[PDB]
């Protein structure tokens, strides 16, 4: 409790549990808003292909589900009388998945906006757009992997 | 000038004013005027199976479709349509056409969302294919009576399937009725589609009746008009009942624009391919690839290419569809040109086909080639 | 909800088929607040659980 | 908790594990967004150069794998009773690959959009684009080499 496990350790497990869903929600909100200004501006002189253009909004929703996954696993390992090691690992995992989700959401929004705009002139660009949006989608998955590997070792061999 | 339509429901407002909610004495309130040779003909759309086991005896659509059939300007074209349809509903070849198009009568979240978004995109491209196919029959030389309501039915069904796929993907992603009804009634507005006859069927199973404003019956009708006539069924050496159904089949197939020696078999299957007798003639598959390359690269390259191809100008396609767009590069705007790069081996094959038959262009828009 | 609601309203005059496509985008903006609300309610159930 | 192994020592290694995947994801996000605007504006005109023009997005996607292979190696050297020297080394290994990948991603994005807009007017510029993008790509590999040379010395002669 002294030489390990202080009383301010769950602070770093609370902020790191809140940091994931906040910054993944900022990335998802930017991606949704930017893509949905591209939609409803390119689908106003063309009411068909409105419902096929909602691909980037699905991607931003997946970016939010990543941070919803990490914040539930960090919450169940919180508790009074835990180590500083566990709190630092939980903060690092939360910041990792949150800011990777923020970067991936900016990429999804900016690419999907231009792709949805320019796909109303060239129908072979849609298949191109998804092929770029997967490359922006795997950026969030890398931070999700780092968060899962950190949270796997937050309480292994911890006294 | 093959067909014209209207959408104002206040001109013939007598038969839709009060609560006329019964097929019983619906023809008795239908005279109401000097209509003698033009009153019982409009009832003939709902006369066979509009009372004999009819739900509600009317609805909002089934009675509005009867008085939008104003035929007072001329009653010859729809009379030939009433003689041509239901003379075709006798052979078993039409019966099996109405059986293939009818019934008997975690990571799994990513997989289900992929299925729904595939449904949305595939049923959304075909609606655009049909919207640029109802301006091909706007061109001179085509028809606007049998083609126009036939391909305004398929676009509505594809728009409904696209909205259904998007609503399904959204409802599945946000979790793992009132939205589908909001897109259903919205597509019921705008222009008004012309009528086609009803195609009642009376076989040994029972008295069936399909609608031709539903996409299943439309999709089952054009598969019937596909194959060419054989050595039988048209000769005057087995004249049993063929000069009333095969003549009707051929006049519909010509009314679309298809020659009597064109085959056009559907190709959607999981089985082995079109063997050799239903397989094309190697100047058609090349032309079909040229049409698919025209559809896949622009949203406005099918109608001007068909307009040029009807004039015999199908070698001048590369330099009449070219147009310039800007590109803001690192050295200023440059105004490059997009053009359909047809090869010569598919530019002369479009010379082999004189005029594209509308039946071929409707298998093209539905995905059967 | 502010940015994509405004554009869908302004586009839904001259294109009546776009109102259904806006609500599918506003649902994805709505479920971000649900995810924050779920993590907030799931933390609050542990606030006085095994606390001495 | 000695003087050479305190309890706040995993803080530096934990925010060195997070800083590796954060700053390579921002570089890959800019290199994907800046490049993918110029691909979606160019394959409107030339729809058959699409797989040819995808190569700056693949080059930007390699940068995030550098940060991933730094973050999974720092994470396996974390412990509760580690030294401060190990935490300093893990900070250095995170920040080197992170900021080198950030600069490389900025360069790859800004070169790649101009390259795909210029290669579609002159087909003999596509090899010059790849030649400049290889020089922009190796700026992240230098930080990867430094991060792998630091991490090899984190627990050599450490008490």
């Amino acid at each position: 409790m002294t030489e390990l496990c202080p009383v301010y350790a769950p602070f770093f497990g609370a902020i790191g549990c809140a940091s994931a869903i906040i910054f993944t929600s900022l990335g998802a909100a930017y991606g949704t808003a930017k893509s949905g200004v591209g939609i409803c501006a390119t689908c106003v002189l063309r009411p068909d292909l409105l419902f096929k253009n909602i691909v980037p909004v699905i991607m931003a929703g997946i970016i939010a589900i990543y941070g919803l996954v990490v914040s539930v696993l960090v919450c169940y390992s919180l508790g009074q009388k835990q180590a500083l090691y566990t709190g630092f690992i939980q903060l690092g995992a939360g910041l990792s998945v949150g800011l990777s989700g923020l970067a991936a959401g900016f990429a999804i929004g900016i690419v999907g906006d231009a792709g949805v705009r320019g796909s109303s002139q060239q129908p072979r660009l849609f298949v191109g757009m998804i092929l770029i949006l997967i490359f922006a989608e795997v950026l969030g998955l890398y931070g999700l992997i780092v968060a899962l590997l950190l949270n796997s070792r937050a309480t292994q061999d911890v006294v | 000038a093959s067909v014209s339509e209207g959408v104002l429901r206040k001109k013939y407002t007598k038969f839709f004013q009060e609560n006329i909610k019964t097929h019983l004495d619906l023809k008795q309130a239908l005279l109401k005027e000097e209509k003698p040779e033009t009153a019982l003909l409009a009832y003939s759309l709902v006369s066979p199976s509009g009372y004999r086991g009819e739900p509600l005896t009317e609805r909002k659509i089934l009675e509005v479709v009867s008085l939008l059939d104003e035929v007072k300007v001329d009653g010859d074209t729809y009379q030939q349509l009433k003689n041509t349809f239901d003379s075709i509903s006798k052979d078993p070849r039409m019966q099996v056409s109405l059986e293939n198009q009818y019934p008997g009568k975690g990571v799994g979240l990513l997989v289900a969302t992929g299925r729904e978004l595939h449904k949305a995109s595939v049923n959304g491209d075909a609606e655009a294919y049909h919207h640029q196919l109802e301006q091909i029959s706007q061109l001179p030389g085509r028809d606007q009576r049998l083609s126009m309501p036939m391909q305004q039915t398929l676009a509505i069904g594809h728009a409904m399937l696209s909205a259904e796929g998007a609503v399904g993907a959204t409802l599945g992603m946000a979790t793992g009725y009132g939205l589908n009804n909001e897109v259903q009634d919205q597509l019921k507005q705008g222009p008004m589609s012309g009528v086609l006859p009803r195609l009642e069927i009376s076989n040994v199973k029972g008295d069936f009746t399909f609608s031709m404003q539903e996409p299943a019956a439309v999709r089952a009708l054009m598969a019937y008009l596909g194959p060419k006539e054989d050595t039988s069924m048209s000769s005057p050496q087995a004249p049993k009942e063929a000069q009333e159904m095969e003549a009707a089949r051929l006049t519909l197939k010509q009314m679309l624009g298809s020659s009597p020696n064109e085959h056009l078999v559907p190709d959607v299957d999981s089985l082995l391919k079109l063997s050799d007798e239903d397989m094309p003639s190697q100047t058609e598959s090349t032309a079909n690839g040229a049409f698919k390359k025209l559809l896949s690269e622009d949203w406005d390259w099918l109608m001007p290419a068909v307009r040029a191809m009807d004039k015999g100008e199908a070698g001048k396609i590369n330099e009449k569809l070219t147009y310039k767009l800007p590109l803001d590069a690192a050295n200023g705007r440059v105004y490059l040109d997009k053009s359909p790069n047809l090869s010569d081996a598919q530019l002369d094959a479009l010379d082999k086909l004189g005029s594209p038959s509308q039946l071929r262009l409707m298998y093209l828009a539905e995905g059967w080639i």
